[PDB]
């Protein structure tokens, strides 16, 4: 939710790169508590 | 074998469908062609589309020469059951006496 709710987002030509494990994420919520409209995903079903 | 020659555009050949979203899974040799809009968000989606709803509308970019491995292959499987029912198409071997 934090890295969705970041106030100044990663530069274009020097863009940061961020990896996490060990937890719990759901797509259900993320979509549910930050609403989105323009999204298009290659190879996973949003359920998978 | 190979059909990149007869059947890639260089645009991209955006005609042969291919579905991935469906609430069942495919049976052995059985085709469905109801391209019916599918929901892959909780959300209700009526009408013709809607946000989280993953409707069964893709097609392959084919390409002549940017298909390597994404290349078309126009592929023929043939399937056949012996000694359960008389046999029709038989081989070229001929009868005896």
């Amino acid at each position: 939710g934090e890295v969705f709710n970041a106030t100044r987002f990663a530069s274009v030509y020097a863009w940061n790169r961020k990896r996490i494990s060990n937890c719990v994420a759901d797509y259900s919520v993320l979509y549910n508590s930050a609403s989105f409209s323009t999204f298009k995903c290659y190879g996973v079903s949003p359920t998978k | 074998w190979n059909s990149n020659n007869l059947d890639s555009k260089v645009g991209g050949n955006y005609n042969y469908l291919y579905r991935l979203f469906r609430k069942s899974n495919l049976k052995p040799f059985e085709r469905d062609i109801s391209t019916e809009i599918y929901q892959a968000g909780s959300t209700p989606c009526n009408g013709v589309e809607g946000f989280n709803c993953y409707f069964p509308l893709q097609s392959y970019g084919f390409q002549p020469t940017n298909g390597v491995g994404y290349q078309p292959y126009r592929v023929v499987v043939l399937s056949f059951e012996l000694l359960h029912a008389p046999a029709t198409v038989c081989g070229p071997k001929k009868s005896t006496n």
